[PDB]
């Protein structure tokens, strides 16, 4: 293994990523819901980032 | 009546806070008013009379 | 795009570590929506000239951007003084009604906007529409059909 | 006809084939209406220091100069204004003190 | 659009057009909040008491309760778009512990039914932030996405792109800059379901699904943080119970601030910081305005005596002022107190 | 990268709203060259402080540096006061020839 391996592994694994909404503008006619989405987290433990 | 009308109403002016400026404007338009009209009442006045 | 959590944790975050050393600063309070709005109101000392504390606000932001993502700094950061809540609202209106309301609000943006800026005493200006812009909408079938 | 793929039979799918291109706006999340006809407002914000009667005259000779770069059956409306009041509390304190 | 024809055919000869505008709102800014302008008539127009705008606007809103499903409000604009309600507060809640969201929370909770017993002294204390909403949470199996073989970036990129937008670039359509925007169909994003209906291409030319690596669920989370001097803070608003001043329900409030779990703690913001800030000094400045027009008096005259006879004059002029104010029912402001001040003079 | 039309149509009718935020303000005229430089210069009225209106005009274009594409970052723009007439010219020359 090679060190720019860790580090490409840390960089793409502990990223923030926006996923959108549900039933977000322009809405269809005849919609009841409307809710955000979460995609991922920023990682909060040293066990975690083991 | 000049010095009693200031003396009355500048403290006024010296508030502080938002509320400070709105007072500060009565306090400063009264006293201007005042100061000129005592003035004006002492030159003017008595040759016309 | 993003809900709270990111909006917070990603740009809110990073503005409110990097910014001290400001003068006559009376207090501050930040807002983050689900929508993906981050809102920071520096509220200073009566009496103070704002000027220069909105240039403090700017550098104290300029030392901050390169650590913000991408998407954001693509988008704009603004910095600006805060004013009374509406002066006036001028509203245009077409009576043929054979058009959506985003050419009304297109054609506004495009040809009041700069026009309203010039005259002095105007601190800024919001529009209640959207400037055109060209849309592209996916259709996932033909993405599966042609791979 | 912006080019995507050709695959391998030379299909030649453009843009359009795969997605509708159309001519919109950024975001949809406001809209405005007046007495429900459809409208666009502009939302103004005065400076620290400016003049309430002046600096709206200006704007008023400018939209009037505007008029003939104008499509037909575009109006203005002004459903927010302050100025008539202005006006008329000063036209009473004026009278009150003559 | 039912507002607008209320107003419109309940109210034809007040109300003259009606600016309806959905999606700014004062309280968030989300798709659920909506304000509209009213203009009435020239004044001309509207003789007597009942069209005045306070004659309007309880009218408005009683009319308005019947219904059940949304919540209207309709008033009058404050005299001062900056400051107002001056009876009011805006204490707030600050988390000094790194405790979370849940507690803080929670510690409002606790403190609004703990300030609930007591309706003699505090009146409508109600927050001004909105409640916890719930939303999706998408997790994405990131062994079964390397062992499918698709990056984890194109596994983003396409979900952003697809539901979230994306702007590309510009353009110039009639010799103006324009933004080009990518996003998906409005009738593929609307319900939890067809999230599986998005293919990814893996290394190997195969598609797979969304839904083969991936799970959701609900939870519930707040739409709306707010954060006070860099830390998290709930801000409550409340109103002083009629005929008791704000200074006796300042000690209240700490005694309620007192009693709170740790890692809580509270401060003021908005007006109640601008009133802690001012002090007490209206006694101090009557008694300087007092001892200088002594002095002033006693200069223009010369006994040390004759001073009184003109400096006990005043409660004559004051007793008018009161008896004048009781009998209208008026309110002791500005214009009330720059009143005494020239009487006295 | 831009030629005369775009460049024409994607500097000043951008950064035209931005000059709002500055009072005192007359007006702003831009060139453009097919060397590749642009100019803008903004006159405001006699007797405003210098400085503050310098620095103003910076902080009021990074309004819409961000709002840009990433090409008008990486170039570098040199924003500064104005004279119009050259204090003086000093010349250097070599006798020698060499």
């Amino acid at each position: 293994l090679t060190p720019v391996d860790v580090i490409t592994a840390i960089k793409a694994q502990n990223a923030q990523v926006a996923a959108g909404q549900l039933g977000g503008t322009p809405p269809v006619k005849g919609q009841q819901l409307n809710a955000s989405i979460i995609a991922q987290t920023r990682l909060t433990s040293t066990e975690e980032f083991g | 009546i000049a010095m009693v009308l200031s003396a009355v109403f500048v403290p006024m002016a010296f508030f502080g806070g938002s509320t400070g400026a709105i007072y500060r404007q009565f306090s400063i338009t009264i006293v201007s008013a005042m100061a000129l009209s005592v003035l004006v009442a002492l030159i003017l006045t008595p040759a016309l009379c | 795009g993003a809900d709270a959590k990111t909006v917070q944790d990603t740009v809110t975050q990073v503005i409110e570590q990097n910014m001290n050393g400001i003068d006559n600063l009376m207090y501050m309070s930040s807002n983050s929506d689900s929508t993906g709005t981050v809102q920071i109101t520096l509220t200073f000392e009566s009496g103070t000239d704002a000027d220069i504390a909105q240039v403090q606000v700017q550098n104290k932001l300029q030392l901050a951007m390169p650590l913000l993502p991408q998407e954001v700094q693509q988008q704009g950061v603004s910095v600006e003084k805060s004013s009374s809540s509406f002066l006036m609202v001028v509203g245009v209106i077409n009576t043929d009604g054979t058009m959506t309301q985003e050419d009304i609000s297109d054609y506004v943006a495009a040809n009041m906007k700069d026009a309203i800026s010039r005259t002095s005493g105007v601190g800024d200006v919001q529009l209640f529409g959207s400037q055109y812009a060209m849309r592209i909408w996916m259709n996932p079938n033909e993405l599966n059909k042609f791979q | 006809k912006i080019l995507l793929k050709v695959n391998q039979d030379g299909s030649r799918v453009l843009l359009r084939d795969v997605a509708k291109i159309e001519l919109g706006g950024e975001n949809y999340d406001i809209i405005a209406e007046f007495n429900g006809q459809p409208a666009s407002g502009l939302g103004i914000k005065l400076a620290t220091g400016a003049n309430a009667l002046d600096t709206a005259a200006a704007i008023r000779a400018e939209l009037a100069k505007m008029e003939p770069f104008f499509p037909s059956g575009l109006k203005i409306v002004y459903p927010y204004d302050t100025t008539p009041f202005v006006k008329i509390s000063i036209h009473e304190v004026v009278k009150t003190l003559v | 659009n039912e507002v607008t024809h209320y107003y419109l055919t309940k109210e034809k000869n007040n109300v003259e057009s009606v600016f309806a505008v959905n999606g700014f709102g004062f309280a968030g800014r989300g798709q659920n909040t909506g304000i509209a302008f009213v203009s009435l008539k020239d004044w001309a127009d509207r003789p007597g008491e009942e069209n005045k705008v306070e004659a309007i606007t309880m009218r408005a809103t009683r009319a308005f309760s019947q219904i059940k499903d949304a919540m209207v409000f309709a008033f009058n604009l404050p005299a001062i778009v900056e400051l107002g309600t001056a009876t009011g507060f805006d204490f707030e809640l600050i988390d000094q512990a790194g405790l979370g969201h849940e507690k803080l929370t929670q510690a409002r909770n606790q403190l609004l039914a703990e300030a609930a017993k007591h309706p003699d002294m505090l009146t409508s204390v109600r927050p001004n932030g909105l409640e916890d909403t719930p939303q999706f949470k998408i997790d994405i199996d990131q062994e079964k996405a390397q062992a499918l073989g698709v990056s984890i970036n194109d596994i983003n990129t396409t979900l952003g792109a697809a539901w979230g937008g994306s702007y590309v670039n510009d353009f110039i359509d009639r010799g103006r800059v324009k933004k080009v925007y990518v996003m998906s169909e409005a009738k593929y994003r609307m319900l939890p379901d067809d999230i599986g209906d998005w293919y990814v291409r893996a290394a190997d030319g195969q598609m797979v699904p969304f839904s083969a690596f991936s799970s959701s669920r609900w939870e519930y989370g707040s739409p709306r943080l707010e954060r006070y001097n860099g830390l998290p803070s709930m801000e409550i608003l409340g109103q002083a119970a009629p005929g008791k001043s704000t200074g006796e329900a300042m000690e209240l409030m700490e005694q309620l601030a007192s009693k709170l779990p740790t890692g809580v703690g509270y401060d003021w913001t908005g007006m109640s910081y601008q009133e802690r800030l001012s002090g007490n000094q209206a006694p101090s400045l009557y008694a300087i305005s007092l001892i200088v027009v002594f002095l002033c008096l006693a200069a223009l005259y010369e006994s040390w005596s004759i001073p009184f006879s003109v400096m006990l004059v005043v409660p004559l002029g004051v007793i008018g002022a009161l008896l004048a104010a009781t009998f209208r029912g008026l309110t002791n402001d500005v214009y009330f107190q720059v009143g005494l001040l020239t009487t006295i003079g």
